């Protein structure tokens, strides 16, 4: 025990690096002689993570993962509280996503488990039906307490996911929710304390790239995700997901008109990076004009401002300003529409800020009718 | 007795079975169940004696509850955790 | 585009080798580690293994006809273990007693 | 007790273009109804402004499964801003599949609607105003009640009502003498001549009718069988301009 | 509570692994048991209709039980 | 009904008058909205006669201090402070009743 | 300005937006095999689980 | 259906005769000196 | 031990008095 006393404090000190990580947790997981105790203390407190773990680290860890069955002559013997704690851990720190629920199906790990399986999963073809029923299966078959609130959790992810299935509110009827566990799954283990050592490990190993700083932001993100919901090719617009995917079949990529869903604001990079480019995209996929949708969606939205119709009403304002800026023929009627006094009773602040924001870029068009319609306003 | 469940004991149980299908069950009802709990632990002494894995594969063929070891060892399953049913298949 | 104008101006083939991947490592995986695991009828491999194929090549078409009974007592753990798998069930079973009755979603579906 | 969805369209629409191309993406057969009758704004005559236009259809095989049915109700006109808009009843994948079929269709996009106190209580007008097949108005008096909660420090008055029984609704109409609106002239007024509060400045939660209507900001509840023509055409104008 | 614990209470009225094994399949057995009474007390208060449960459906269908086993 | 900026010293008395017919005084004889006694629940009832038939309005309040809450939707200007009655301005407060040629009996 | 009439031109320079089924059945079986392949690796415990296409 | 119409005249004649007796008593307590 | 209460049967004792209060009041009138 005194050899790893010392490993504590060097591991400590100098945290431990990706392949240290697995090297030691796959001895770990090789020899059950020590106690099970200081096992599970070994990946709570001396395991200490650089930035986000690899692949691989993770797929070592999966193989530690499985819970020990009948057919456990050859593989190495893990405990059920080794094997909680482990993924304890990881919610400390496609294919992907399937390899998780199969591992969130064992009773000690689905309390763990079920926010890796939401971080993976991001795209609506990894959500199928057979995986809702091996969720459902999980919730309903008795002695697994935390089953159904991670149930309920995986069930919501995959059915916003998709959007377009069966309600699965009949696969929660049918199972038993006490409600308890499905907030204790929805909250994730902040760690603060932990937080700084990650901090300090991250700056120092290995090689300062994809820090967990960004990572947890990105956990902040999966917590946000998660929260909300338990309470040559010729595809559109948006079944594109990467950016470098977009650019192949951008000759043969069709535009359907969702015009907000565009400006409203992992595995596979995230929808909100594409979203900046795709206000670009219908700029150059057509040619400014009158008949474009997006362009009378402006006006449509501006209207709705000044009559107050709007929740709020500078939710769309920016979103405005930054699409009103180009496009003289059509900054023109954002202007002589909106510049008669009528719009000024209802709402003079709202013509302030838009006002200010498209004048100095607006060019004279009209050779006559509007040196004397602005000297009117003003 | 010691032995008869308490209310929380079936609390449980019933938590147990609502996991399985929905079952509404009142108060009054888990006391009568402790003095018949009572009654059905002296029932099951006497129905199951020395314990033998061949006698309670009988006892309980015998009462309904199973048919054969298959049965036994699926209800194990059901109504518990997998690694405990490893050790079960292991002994069975 | 300028770079996609130079690709102008200058897929089948891995999904067989998936495929052929994917069956060879699945026929490994059984032989060389499940199979040692089931142990068996004193670890008689090549007895255990040849009903392994079978059950996969039933579980890949996604058959229902699994059932705990009508199957040797080899195939029972590697089925007990599906059982505490997690992966397929309905109900236990009453046309056939002693049985808890199995149910196989197929992994093709999609919604 | 239906509830029923609200909300609107942005630039008018053609509905029956391809009944047989919205079937094949949801697997079950969807009938048509096209349909315009008069709606008279003022008794003496009618312009062509209330010239309307309104369409009708359902989603459903199972007439035994009240639960799993659903309406959508379209209504509108086509000369001022806003051509139209749209209510539905019911929680189901019906209530949006179509919707997003002309999601991507047509390029028309959808909003919440808005009510407040200049609209709230005028919907029960048209509510209780009846016409029968000889086009004749008669008024089915119902007892209102109003529903108030003011937002304030303390919580010192978080929640009030006024119940008015509707014998003395028919009281205060007849005082007044025969009156197409008797919200304007019988009842909002009386309430600001007894007790000096003014209804329409207070924050107005619900206006409720005996058994006939329940009325809320968030969405309108009705127990008949389908919503009428008045209360749609009264919506249309409050969401207009 | 956990079935291990209806296993420790059977060995405690009673008195290795394979001893172990036998208490939780008689507890496994005994969980059986009461789940069927439950059940059999439950369709007959629901093919009653009685707002709340009552003692004598309890008290009957583990009487039944009883004599039939 | 129909509504220019008040000047401060006509906003202090027209401030003022509000507190005159809830808290009897100017300076109070009691923060400002808390009246002398706070009161739960109070229902009015309302009978007048119009045109020989009789017409009811019942007015039910429900809060921590009705009278105190009275005083401060008229501060926001959404009550009239002149119309307001006597009765729904704190006068035989805690009590309950009929109300008819402008005398207030109580609940039986 | 010029930006954007360059990339008009350069949009106007592209084509405008628009065993087979052996392929699709292959891949169907792959995503099956992997699917069950990698249950029951977790199921077994094996130490060698990793991402399979 | 036809059931349905029946069903719904059904529900107003039973609402009418049930407000009927209620303005009925509320006339009578306006009688009433207490 | 036994509990011989219900929500339905409060409902009709209270439709009972109500019918026998418009009863004792109706035996006072002539017709």
């Amino acid at each position: 025990k005194t050899t790893l006393s010392l490993l504590y404090e060097k591991s400590k000190q100098y945290g431990l690096s990706s392949p240290q990580l697995q090297a030691l947790v796959r001895l770990l997981c090789e020899t059950s002689i020590i106690d099970t105790v200081t096992k599970v203390y070994i990946v709570e407190n001396c395991f200490l993570p650089d930035g986000y773990l690899t692949k691989e680290l993770l797929l070592e860890i999966i193989n530690h993962l499985g819970t020990p069955t009948v057919f456990s002559r050859y593989r190495i013997q893990t405990p059920p509280v080794l094997q909680s704690a482990l993924c304890k851990w990881l919610v400390h720190v496609n294919i992907s996503s399937s390899i998780w629920l199969h591992l969130w199906q064992f009773s000690f790990l689905q309390k763990w488990i079920t926010p890796l399986v939401i971080w993976q999963a991001t795209t609506p073809v990894d959500v199928k039906p057979w995986k809702l029923s091996i969720i459902k299966r999980c919730a309903m078959h008795p002695g697994y307490r935390d089953a159904p609130g991670s149930a309920t959790l995986i069930l919501q992810r995959f059915q916003c996911l998709v959007g377009a299935s069966s309600q699965i509110t009949e696969s929660i009827i049918t199972i038993n929710c006490n409600r308890k566990t499905l907030k204790s799954h929805r909250n994730l283990k902040l760690d603060a304390h932990f937080l700084s050592i990650l901090k300090r490990i991250l700056s120092r190993a290995h090689p300062a790239n994809f820090p967990a700083d960004t990572v947890q932001n990105t956990i902040d993100m999966y917590l946000s995700e998660i929260h909300q919901l338990g309470a040559d090719s010729t595809v559109s617009l948006w079944d594109v997901t990467s950016l470098e995917q977009l650019a192949q079949n951008w000759p043969q990529l069709h535009i359907p008109n969702d015009v907000d869903y565009m400006m409203k604001p992992r595995k596979v990079m995230s929808r909100d990076s594409l979203k900046h480019l795709y206000s670009s995209i219908i700029l150059i996929k057509n040619s400014r004009d009158e008949s474009s949708s997006p362009y009378e969606w402006c006006i449509w939205q501006l209207k709705r401002c000044f009559a107050h119709q709007i929740e709020t009403p500078q939710e769309v304002i920016p979103i405005i300003i930054s699409v009103s800026s180009m496009d003289n023929k059509l900054s023109s009627r954002i202007i002589q529409t909106f510049c008669n006094l009528k719009y000024l009773k209802l709402d003079e602040l709202t013509l302030k800020k838009v006002c200010g924001g498209i004048l100095p870029l607006w060019k004279p068009e009209l050779i006559s009718g509007t040196r004397e319609f602005f000297v009117k306003f003003m | 007795s010691i032995k008869p469940l308490q209310i929380m004991d079936l609390k449980h149980l019933t938590r147990q079975f609502l996991n399985e299908n929905r079952i509404i069950l009142p108060k009054q009802t888990w006391s009568t169940i402790q003095e018949e709990s009572l009654n059905i632990m002296d029932f099951l002494k006497q129905k199951i004696g020395t314990l033998q894995k061949q006698e309670l594969v009988d006892s309980f063929i015998d009462m309904g509850i199973i048919n054969n070891v298959d049965d036994m060892f699926e209800l194990a399953h059901e109504l518990l955790p997998l690694e405990l049913q490893s050790r079960i298949e292991s002994y069975l | 585009l300028q770079h996609q104008m130079t690709i102008m101006d200058s897929h089948i083939r891995t999904r067989k080798a998936r495929n052929k991947e994917l069956w060879d490592s699945l026929a490994d995986f059984l032989k060389g580690y499940l199979v040692p695991n089931l142990d068996d009828n004193d670890e008689s491999i090549d007895s255990l293994t040849n009903e392994v194929m079978l059950l996969m090549k039933r579980l890949i078409e996604h058959d229902l006809n699994l059932t705990l009974n009508d199957f040797s007592s080899k195939t029972i753990p590697i089925y007990r273990l599906l059982l505490r798998a997690n992966i397929i069930t309905v109900i236990e079973g009453s046309t056939n007693p002693g049985t808890k009755y199995i149910k196989l979603i197929d992994f093709n579906e999609t919604s | 007790p239906y509830t029923w969805k609200f909300l609107g369209i942005s630039k008018q629409l053609s509905l029956e273009n391809g009944i047989a191309k919205l079937n094949q993406l949801l697997n079950l057969e969807v009938d048509l109804d096209i349909q315009t009758i008069r709606v008279p704004s003022d008794p003496d005559g009618g312009t062509a402004a209330d010239e309307y236009i309104r369409y009708e259809m359902r989603l459903d095989i199972s007439n035994l499964d009240e639960g799993t049915y659903s309406k959508f109700i379209f209504l509108g006109n086509s000369k001022m801003e806003v051509p139209m808009f749209l209510c539905y009843c019911g929680t189901d994948n019906r209530n949006e599949v179509v919707l997003q079929w002309l999601k991507a269709e047509y390029g028309v996009i959808m909003w919440p609607i808005k009510f407040e106190q200049k609209t709230m209580i005028k919907l029960a007008d048209a509510s209780i105003v009846h016409v029968t097949k000889e086009n004749i108005e008669q008024i089915t008096w119902f007892s209102s009640k109003l529903y108030f909660e003011p937002e304030t420090q303390d919580k010192n008055l978080r929640q009030f009502s006024i119940e008015i029984p509707r014998e003395s609704c028919e009281g205060l109409a007849l005082g007044y003498g025969n009156t197409m609106h008797p919200y304007n002239d019988a009842i909002v007024p009386y309430i600001y001549n007894e007790t000096g509060m003014a209804v329409e400045r207070l924050p107005l939660t619900s206006v409720i009718l005996a058994g006939h209507t329940k009325i809320m900001r968030e969405s309108i509840v009705t127990s008949t069988r389908s919503l009428r023509n008045r209360v749609l055409a009264v919506v249309l104008q409050s969401i207009q301009f | 509570m956990d079935t291990e614990a209806l296993a420790n209470y059977l060995l405690r009225q009673l008195s290795s692994s394979q001893e172990y094994n036998k208490k939780l399949l008689l507890a496994c057995g005994f969980q059986a048991i009461l789940r069927k009474i439950l059940l059999d007390a439950r369709t007959r208060a629901t093919a009653e209709g009685l707002r709340e449960v009552y003692p004598y459906h309890i008290e009957a269908a583990t009487q039944a039980f009883l004599d039939s086993q | 009904l129909n509504d220019g900026k008040e000047e401060p010293e006509i906003r202090r008395l027209r401030l003022e008058k509000n507190m005159i017919k809830f808290k009897g005084s100017a300076n109070g004889v009691m923060s400002r909205y808390s009246s002398l006694v706070p009161i739960e629940k109070v229902g009015f009832t309302l009978k007048n006669e119009i045109n020989s038939r009789i017409i009811t309005i019942k007015l039910k309040f429900n809060g921590n201090d009705i009278f105190g809450g009275l005083h401060e939707l008229c501060d926001k200007n959404l009550i009239n402070i002149d119309k307001v009655p006597g009765w729904l301005a704190g006068e035989n407060g805690s009590f309950s009743g009929t109300i008819m040629n402008g005398d207030f009996q109580r609940e039986q | 300005d010029e930006l954007m009439s360059k990339l008009i031109e350069l949009s106007s320079k592209f084509p405008k937006p628009t065993t087979a089924g052996k392929q699709v059945e292959v891949e169907k079986e792959n995503e099956t095999i992997q699917e069950l392949m990698i249950a029951l690796q977790i199921h077994s415990g094996y130490t060698n689980i990793s991402y399979t296409i | 259906e036809w059931k349905k119409q029946r069903k719904d005249s059904h529900k107003e004649v039973e609402r009418r005769r049930r407000e009927n007796i209620n303005t009925a008593i509320n006339v009578l307590s306006d009688l009433l000196p207490v």
